[PDB]
């Protein structure tokens, strides 16, 4: 019988890392907050390289500051660099409200007391700016543990703890909290539409829609996170939390349940049809609202489109998928709905104890008719080496830092997850939901079609399908 | 005079870093502070010392494992970010290596973790026999002895050669310190450890060129035409072993005097090899450079044949662009040297007015050069930050900004076009052809219908939508 | 420096760009609710066109044949029309509209379509007293024009038929909109624009539901949404907005002559300026302001295009083929993003009209490179010019040109009709601001994939 096997990378070192380090993910969490400038306590590269990474994915600038740790502070302590950095930010950015103070390998190794610096800064800020409130959140993100996925989740949780500690529980809002995880602006646009069509009030944490900002006649800069202090504080007042990503915000939903008795509902990340269906069923359950006819229609249009592709072009084609764990596991399920065979799943960090318990692994074990290898703690050399050793793949799905693997092996690749810098506009295209499943399926087919043309592999067949 | 910008009222120390050149001043009284500590919290453009070693210099090499001893982020962050092709399939851009430091290694030491990672890298790619190992913030802090580990690996693997760099990010103030440590370690440890066959009467090293979009390969067409053997390129399209041979050259030709002046200085001191500084950007600059190289070697006529052919091929296109770019205002917000390589070359060859310049990490030497060559009414900024860029834009109103892509994407919102002053748009930009490439991208950036369309508010009944007529050389 | 119009220099065709008139008439008709066109001619004239629509849309559309056979070729085919109408009416109880579309055969033999319509009207009134079926005569000989002209003729004839029957009533306050031959995605975009600008409008024909769901209840919803009532109400509109000179403007003029509904023909809204000018015309005729939401969509489109134009597009040479309104509109879009459309191919005998198109002059006054506009073109014209040395970086056209691009190793973006060799393109807008953005990003992504497959500076796709 077919076997779904979990295995670790068998090397100590990394070649071609799948993810960045924790502080990068904490920066990504923070840039989704309005009137927020994260402050990365460590050497300058820890900031500047991540600002470049976000420019690669989004083709936009995001504001993140460094504490500029130098030799003196590496030897004698960096608290004064934190403290000066906070004050320089507040003095030069009058509308600044939130500063996640993100540690790095350096400042974790030397043991700077971030909570003590925050007390110093709160004192200093209260004296200098008696009419402002600036929220300083301690974010402990040593890069020698976890990855950007864990750092994202840690920063969301710390910021929510900080803001809700200050505000507490108050008037019930009647809204859902929604933690979609690390998704694109197009994913956020699709979720907002779903809630609007279902007549469900919701805050999406973080609201990154406006990362795709206009070039306007008045030259105004609108490239900002839309989640406010007020939105975050109101999370204590929600009817329920819908957590879409076990590794990308569910721990914040759990904290709000523990602290404020907001019930948390973790569902499978909504990649593919069944996972979207079950997300909408959970929203209906928690809210008492009906699923609208408009979503039945969108679902039906997606199924119509995928039916043009599945047995003709996808059946029995083997796929490798890499990316964030919620995305890898969700896309594996989507692939099987359209008769693709996801034979190799690669997840890129040290969280294997958690992944072994993910219920979607069992869901795959109970459905797959082909062997699946799930490599955890994987790097992208694990994919390249397996292709070199003879693994036959028809498709790769992953982010752009794997591009050379696909190019050299002459395998079509669909760009998913983060970062997708080597194609245009993908941050605007949904991947989740019904429309997203349709868009993903058509991206797969179109990549295969172009490959058939370039390789002259039955290219004449693209006429009467 | 020196300038206190409004956005710097609460960091008034920045006045000593910003010079507005005015008539009759003795510029010796107005040299920006440079290469000093960064101010925390400013959104300085600076990077780290590790970047200057691995990303900028060592990582250019085509045949060398780049083993970053540290947690995974420093590796991730230096991969898929540079444009330095090779003639072996771009090995340097396809791969990055990390020791994947974990907490146990912080507590108990990372030397065995490095040693294992090095053996794995050499085992995974048996035809690669050269490696540079770099420290990063935490492996420096815990005192791992990477030289001792490298020596043990070399003993156990007689096929390999390893170089080590102690370059944590917090060293120095910027990328600059990584340049220094790498240069000095390379000449102390690896120069004069190999020789190559000398195949010309005329030999040189080309020092301080990193093959951005093929710059080095373009310049090599000149050296091949002139019959000059390049012993080593430091480090564009280079090999580890070529760099071991640098002591053999008769001449060191320097372009990037900031990153690579150190090794030219030490090669002159130790081996007597003269240092010749040139500008390998700029059309008339390139001619001067070739004439100096040819005068040194006594091959003046060969140089004049090359120059005459290159002018006949490229000068008419360059002049077409000059006609349309004359009087345009440019800003240059890059590392440092391109400010002094470009301010007077774009003025001389394209008629372009450089109105504002910022250097991430330049030294006072770089400011001496740029202010010598630059215009009155121009701003000269050491270690510029984001809010300063906005205020400078209001002051000088540039038509185009040469800067990195993220800042380009920021100033786009203000309807100001950019050219990538680091990795180029459509390069190479060095040499005669390259300056035409640079002019073409500048032209297409500013003479761009989208800028005009973006300005129109379709709600304004008084406004129409224009059509713009462009050209091509 | 020169924009030159020239005809194809061969009498024959190799690789035709368009189908014949009746195919276009069928396309017009399938956008009407409760309509089954009846194509009076041999069986291939129907079945091949139903297949063509299945290729583009991946859907079935109902069209019937009169099944002309040998006896009718000798004695005339009127009885085949008359039978075909009754057999439709008897077997499709909800049928309301039958455009009776002629073909080369039935134009050559001179069957009297209007006489057959009088017979069928009498028969239908007697047999179905409580039903009204509208029979529209559509004269579409295939030996002139093309599917473009046949589309325009059918729209006009259906509108004449239905408005003749119902005449002028109470003012509706709505616009009439003739977008021409566009995709469902283009219709979805236009509906959003009118909704955001608070403008009531009928879009003729409304083909949104051609992209129909696969539903739990097994319902078939693949239909045109434009009703008899919607067409009849065109007489009562405030104004007509015609987006396509060759694809429905002549119906806008007919409604102006017959019912004094003022027609406004505008440049087809490909690219930014043409979209801007369309919206200004809507504002002028309705008195409604252009909403902030469209300023923002425009700005998002410009932001995206600005990431592409000077880096990847400038000085790249483009050939474009397709319907004339699409070719001329895409040429203007291309120049906005610094592409150079050096070869425009338009596929039919309407050159005396194309020579007067104001967009030609807009190109002659703008372009800094020679443009050749070949009218009466086939796709061999493109292939032959490439074989003779024409250097192209991009082709934009429909899927029947695919082998030209494949063999020449030139990236190709699929636009216009039919686009059967890629998935989902009928759902993606090409017009408007979002459409301009989507087109530009298809262009870039086609270039990017080409750079990877050909190893042409593929390392550059990192920090653009
Ligand atoms: S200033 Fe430079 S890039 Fe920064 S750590 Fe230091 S050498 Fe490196 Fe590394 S793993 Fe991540 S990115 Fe940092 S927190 Fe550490
Ligand atoms: S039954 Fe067969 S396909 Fe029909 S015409 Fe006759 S041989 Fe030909 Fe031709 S041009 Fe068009 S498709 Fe017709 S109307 Fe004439
Ligand atoms: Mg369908
Ligand atoms: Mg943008």
């Amino acid at each position: 019988p077919a076997e779904v096997k979990l295995s670790p990378r068998d090397r100590e070192g990394i070649i071609n890392p799948m993810y960045d380090c924790q502080p990068a993910g904490a920066q990504y969490a923070g840039i989704g907050i309005k009137d927020c400038i994260p402050l990365v306590h460590g050497g300058q590269g820890c900031t500047m390289f991540v600002r470049l990474l976000f420019a690669q994915h989004f083709k936009e600038n995001f504001d993140v500051a460094s504490t500029s740790l130098h030799e003196e502070s590496a030897v004698f302590g960096g608290a004064k660099r934190v403290e000066e950095g906070v004050l320089v930010l507040a003095r030069r950015y009058p509308n600044l409200r939130v500063i996640p103070i993100i540690t790095t390998c350096s400042t974790e190794v030397i043991g700077d007391d971030i909570e003590g610096s925050i007390r110093v800064c709160n004192r200093a800020l209260e004296a200098e700016f008696p009419d402002r409130k600036i929220y300083l959140a301690p974010v402990h993100t040593p890069s020698f543990k976890g990855s950007h996925v864990t750092g994202y989740a840690e920063c969301v949780k710390s910021v929510f703890k900080t803001i809700t500690d200050a505000h507490g529980k108050g008037q019930p809002s009647g809204k859902l909290n929604v933690f979609p995880g690390w998704v694109n602006p197009g994913d956020v646009v699709l979720l907002k539409r779903y809630f609007k069509e279902m007549d469900v009030e919701a805050n999406i944490y973080m609201d990154t829609e406006d990362f795709d900002s206009p070039m306007l006649p008045n030259k105004s800069i609108e490239t900002h996170g839309r989640t406010t202090v007020e939105d975050i504080a109101d999370s204590a007042n929600a009817l329920a939390t819908l957590s879409l990503a076990r590794y990308e915000g569910n721990t914040t939903g759990e904290l709000l349940q523990k602290t404020f008795a907001v019930p948390n509902a973790l569902v499978n990340t909504p990649y593919g049809i069944k996972n979207t269906d079950d997300m909408l069923r959970k929203i209906a359950e928690v809210t008492g609202k009906e699923i609208p006819e408009s979503l039945v229609r969108e679902r039906g249009i997606a199924l119509d489109a995928l039916a043009d592709l599945a047995h003709m072009f996808f059946a029995n084609k083997k796929v490798a998928i890499f990316g964030h764990p919620d995305l890898v596991l969700g896309l594996a399920q989507f692939c099987m709905e359209v008769e693709l065979e996801p034979v190799l799943l690669l997840i890129g960090d040290d969280q294997g104890n958690k992944y072994k318990k993910d219920p979607r692994i069992e869901e795959l074990k109970n459905t797959a008719h082909f062997d699946i290898e799930i490599v955890h703690n994987a790097d992208l050399w694990e994919l390249e080496k397996r292709i070199n050793a003879g693994l036959q793949l028809d498709l790769i799905m992953g982010h752009s830092k794997g591009r050379y693997v696909a190019i050299e092996a002459n395998i079509p690749m669909v760009r998913v997850g983060f970062p997708t810098f080597d194609r245009a506009g993908l941050y605007r295209k949904p991947s989740i939901g019904y429309q997203g499943a349709m868009e993903l399926g058509e991206m797969i087919a179109n990549a295969m079609f172009a490959h058939m043309e370039y390789t002259r592999n039955k290219e004449w067949i693209l006429n009467t399908w | 005079p020196m300038v206190l910008l409004e956005c710097d009222k609460d960091i008034p120390e920045r006045q000593k870093h910003i010079y507005l050149k005015a008539p009759n001043e003795d510029t010796r009284e107005f040299l920006p502070i440079a290469n000093a500590a960064t101010i925390p919290g400013t959104l300085s453009e600076r990077g780290c010392a590790f970047c200057g070693a691995k990303l900028v210099i060592g990582g250019v090499l085509k045949d060398t494992i780049q083993m970053i001893h540290g947690p995974l982020g420093c590796a991730y962050d230096t991969w898929h970010t540079k444009r330095y092709p090779t003639d072996n399939g771009h090995f340097n851009m396809k791969y990055v290596w990390s020791t994947d430091m974990k907490e146990s290694h912080v507590v108990f030491g990372g030397e065995k973790r490095l040693e294992k990672s090095m053996h794995e890298a050499f085992d995974e790619m048996p035809d690669i026999k050269r490696m540079i190992v770099y420290t990063t913030c935490p492996t420096a802090l815990i005192g791992d002895d990477i030289k001792a580990v490298a020596k043990k690996v070399m003993k156990d693997r007689p096929d390999v050669d390893v170089f080590t760099v102690e370059c944590p990010g917090f060293s120095g103030v910027s990328q600059s310190k990584g340049h220094h440590v790498l240069n000095i370690g390379w000449i102390n440890e690896k120069v004069e450890t190999m020789e190559k066959e000398i195949t010309s009467e005329y030999t040189m090293n080309f020092i301080g060129d990193f093959n951005i979009q093929g710059d080095t390969q373009l310049l090599q067409t000149y050296w091949d035409r002139l019959g000059i053997q390049v012993v080593a390129h430091f480090t564009g399209n280079g090999t580890y072993d070529d760099l071991r041979c640098m002591h053999q050259a008769q001449l060191n030709v320097v372009n990037c005097a900031r990153s690579s002046g150190y090794i030219a200085n030490e090669l002159k001191k130790r081996y007597g090899i003269p240092r010749l500084d040139i500008d390998s950007w700029g059309f008339n600059y390139m001619a001067e450079g070739i004439r100096k190289i040819c005068a040194f070697f006594g091959i003046e006529e060969k140089g004049e044949e090359l120059i005459a052919e290159e002018y006949a091929k490229w000068k008419p296109k360059l002049d077409w662009y000059k006609e349309r770019l004359q009087g345009k205002k440019m800003a240059i917000w890059t590392g440092g040297p391109r400010l002094w390589h470009w301010t007077k070359s774009v003025e001389d060859d394209l008629g372009v007015q450089v109105v504002a310049m910022s250097s991430k990490f330049g030294h006072e030497e770089d400011f001496e050069k740029v202010i010598a060559r630059g215009k009155e009414g121009t701003y000269y900024i050491d270690d510029g930050n984001e809010l300063e860029f906005f205020e400078i834009i209001d002051l000088v109103k540039p038509d185009v900004i040469f800067t990195g892509p993220r800042v380009g994407e920021l100033v786009k919102k203000l309807h100001i076009p950019y050219v990538n002053g680091h990795g180029y748009h459509n390069g190479p930009y060095m040499g005669f052809e390259g300056f035409v490439n640079l002019a073409r991208d500048m032209y297409n950036a500013v003479h761009n219908p989208l800028r005009h369309l973006a300005a129109v508010d379709i709600r304004d009944k008084s406004q129409t939508t224009p059509v713009i007529v462009r050209g091509a050389a």
